[PDB]
């Protein structure tokens, strides 16, 4: 890790004092805005209690500038291959009839389909007339009905839910750290909130959003990739149009459940005196799944999958320029006034100065305890603070100056006394 | 939708020690009997948690099972002495205990258990803080807290409340006082670790985890309908046993199923088995999870 | 009946692996069902729009035929679809149920 690039102080109002005893804690409750730094850099900040040796650090890591999509219609849909059952009843037999067998409710189950069952399935009642006399069985001379039960049948394993983004919102994971140790992972998108142990933190400042998304649909696979329709998203379902058999749950495509949404008369029927072929035309998504796979060149951006939480994501270009505003909500700070010792080295410096990137430094710090290490030096511009531990280990920050020839004499005081340290280092021009 | 709530697995015993006088009803726990601290436990408007969560077990069959300790004295005679320590954790819970009771254990502090004692004839009250004089009087104790027990052994000592903005909240003395503070009866969820404090909560999320544990199986005996019967006489695969035993693919598969060869019919419970928490981020496996009304001040200004 | 659209249907002998040779069909996005699973078809670029205005007659036994006129939906007199039903039976035995307008016999 590049270490930490802003770096500010607290204000005495959000700031208070409440000692039980030579160990003297404070607490934090209040907002206090920080500027956020570019990909890599992270965000500190010290806390100065009563004295000079307690210090604090509230260290918040950028990961980079990712563009989630704002979820707003979505539904689960399918393959599907409809599985007709036929039953040619003779005339004036049971249920048989002429006038029954024609007029026949799609929303009713008699007698003649009584005994396949109960199930939660999207199926339907048919009745057909085909033909009577001796020729195919039946002593009446009126032509015979002709029952038809078909229903669902998912004949793959896998779904799909396909969703849209009316809105991308300009999302930033962000790995805040605590004071204790306690490291968490969250994430901010153009004015959000989280829950921290130390209370909130929001989002002010987010002048990087992308209109017009509407015209796109986008199609989720658990497991594989993602995709991208070039057409606008799919509200009514009708015959001939990618989104016809829908549901809302994976069970709902899996085991389809007749809780799903569907247009009527959408299994055809294809009658041959003995012989049935219920089927339909439903459109394979895998199809368009596979045809319009990502990554794909659209306008200018790229789409692809999130990493960690389940969602779509856009590649973009640029810096990152935003301001986030710690919410302090009432957080004990305890910290002991003992320190340690140690010692500190220097190995290379290089990276840019007045960028966003900034430079990185290596620091060797020889310690025999875990605490802290402040660091600052003469005019008052710079402050270093890393965390120290027993061992031999590099560490430093991102340092911004005004100069490519670096030049100037730290001071840091990991025990409350301060100990001389020389740097140097050529840097570059980077905007 | 198995309505098994009277059977309770590993012992069964609800009587506490310190008011050990309707153990000749409650033990063991069973369909028959009519224990005074368990009938109210599944009434419709009391304790809904329980009812959501029955097929576990209770603070006193963690007691019992050597989960929950007791605190010194465990049951704090109301007439004896001037002073007792159950008396500040009694005075800031606001309950509502039905008539006809002498007894009403509650959680401490120090996360043992006390509960209070009141000496023949004396009665509980519409708030049961205390008791006054005099159907017949039971024999027995009335549950003060929603909550229920379980068998766990995770440690967590390492932490107390996580609430912030509250000055004193029951007892326990957090945070001090410099502006207006409240005092207003509010519920508040709270969780007991192995050896530790009553450790307040914040955010809660609940699950459920099941696993093919002994003391997760129900079952009631087949006689010429719920009958009582031992779980601990069922076979094992290919081992011993003094009776028989059968039941469905859980029960069946880790012990033996005679089919009609046997005498009961053990059944998986609903969602009995490991119930874990997630309180600082962190999945922790509680003791006894609850809620409880007592006096909550927050600082307002 | 009519044609609202015209259905590439490619009719397919799909052959097992054990021997059992089947007959399906597909068209444009259809979905059959076969003794090793299923068979779907994916490109069809191959489609003829604007069939609404011509009607079709089956004959059961002899050939069919075309009609150089739009779908008949509602009857009336003095045009190609008046007295109408639902089945065989409904014109060979003249059911009942059969729609037709009203006052379409004359008496004199």
């Amino acid at each position: 890790d590049p270490g930490c690039s802003e770096l500010i102080q607290a204000s005495s109002r959000i700031t208070t004092c409440s000692t039980e005893g030579v160990n003297t804690k404070c607490r934090l409750s209040g907002t206090a805005l920080i500027r956020a730094g570019s990909v890599g850099a992270e965000a500190c900040l010290m806390l100065k209690g009563v004295k000079e040796d307690q210090t604090k650090f509230l260290k918040i890591k950028t990961v980079s500038s990712e563009l989630s999509c704002r979820e707003g219609q979505s539904y689960w849909t399918g393959s599907f291959s409809p599985k007709c059952l036929s039953s040619r009843r003779c005339h004036l037999v049971g249920e048989c009839h002429v006038n029954r067998c024609l007029s026949w409710r799609d929303n009713e189950t008699s007698a003649e389909f009584s005994f396949v069952g109960e199930s939660t399935t999207m199926r339907e009642n048919k009745c057909f007339e085909q033909c009577g006399g001796w020729g195919c069985g039946c002593f009446n001379v009126n032509p015979s009905c002709l029952f038809v039960h078909t229903y669902l049948q998912s004949v793959r394993k896998e779904a799909l839910r396909v969703f849209n983004c009316i809105d991308w919102v300009h999302k930033l994971t962000l790995e805040i750290t605590d004071f204790d140790g306690s490291v968490s992972t969250i994430d901010l998108g153009a004015s959000s909130s989280r829950f921290t142990n130390w209370g909130s933190v929001s989002l002010s400042l987010d002048a990087e959003g992308i209109s017009g998304s509407n015209s796109f649909s986008f199609i989720e696979s658990p497991g594989k990739g993602y995709a991208i329709v070039d057409e606008p998203f799919s509200e009514i379902p009708r015959q001939g149009f990618l989104g016809e058999i829908r549901c809302n749950s994976e069970s709902s495509v899996l085991s389809a459940h007749e809780s799903c949404l569907r247009a009527p008369n959408l299994i055809s029927y294809k009658p041959m005196i003995d012989q049935l072929e219920c089927t339909t035309n439903l459109i394979d998504p895998f199809v368009v799944f596979e045809r319009g796979s990502l990554p794909q060149t659209r306008n200018d951006k790229t789409f692809a999958a999130s990493k960690g939480n389940r969602g779509v994501q856009a590649f973009s270009k640029g810096s990152v320029q935003a301001d986030l505003t710690l919410m302090f909500d009432n957080f004990e700070v305890d910290f002991v006034g003992a320190a340690v010792s140690c010692d500190a080295a220097f190995l290379n410096l290089t990276g840019c100065y007045s960028c966003n990137a900034g430079a990185r430094v290596c620091l060797s710090i020889t310690s025999t305890g875990t605490g802290s290490l402040s660091a600052h030096n003469k005019d008052g511009s710079l402050h270093i603070v890393l965390p120290s531990e027993n061992g031999t280990k590099d560490q430093c920050q991102i340092l911004h100056f005004t100069v490519p020839e670096v030049e100037e004499e730290f001071m840091y005081s990991c025990d409350g006394d301060e100990r001389p340290l020389l740097v140097k280092g050529t840097l570059i021009a980077i905007d | 939708e198995d309505p098994h709530l009277r059977n309770r697995p590993g012992k069964g015993h609800n009587y506490i020690d310190g008011m050990t006088q309707e153990d000749a009803t409650c033990k063991p726990v069973t369909y028959a009997g009519a224990c005074s601290s368990f009938d109210v436990l599944l009434e419709k408007g009391k304790f809904p948690l329980f009812q959501s969560y029955a097929h576990h077990r209770t603070l006193l069959e963690a007691v019992h099972d050597t989960i929950i300790a007791k605190a010194d004295p465990p049951s704090c005679d109301l007439q004896s002495a001037h002073g007792n320590p159950c008396m500040k954790e009694k005075l800031v819970m606001k309950t509502h205990c039905p008539n006809d009771y002498q007894s009403a254990h509650y959680l401490n502090n120090d996360g043992k258990m006390a509960s209070v004692k009141c000496p023949p004839k004396y009665e509980l009250t519409e708030d049961c803080n205390f008791c006054r004089q005099m159907a017949s009087l039971k024999k027995g104790s009335y549950p003060l807290q929603d909550l229920f027990c379980q068998s766990s052994e995770d440690d967590g000592s390492k932490l107390k409340t996580k609430m912030k903005g509250v000055c004193e909240v029951g007892v326990q003395a957090l945070k001090k006082c410099d502006g207006q503070l409240s005092t207003a009866h509010e519920v508040v969820p709270f969780a007991v670790f192995k050896n530790s404090k009553k450790v307040y909560l914040d955010k809660l999320d609940l699950k459920t985890e099941e696993n093919l544990l002994p003391d997760s199986f129900v079952c009631f005996e087949h006689k010429g309908e719920l009958k009582s019967f031992d779980i601990s006489q069922c076979p094992k695969i290919g081992g011993h046993g003094s009776k028989k035993c059968t039941g469905d693919a859980a029960f069946c598969s880790a012990y033996e199923c005679t089919a009609q060869y046997a005498n009961a019919y053990c059944s998986h419970a609903n969602g009995s088995g490991i119930v874990q928490i997630q309180v600082s981020g962190v999945w922790k496996k509680p003791l006894c999870v609850g809620y409880e009304r007592v006096v909550v001040k927050r600082e307002l200004s």
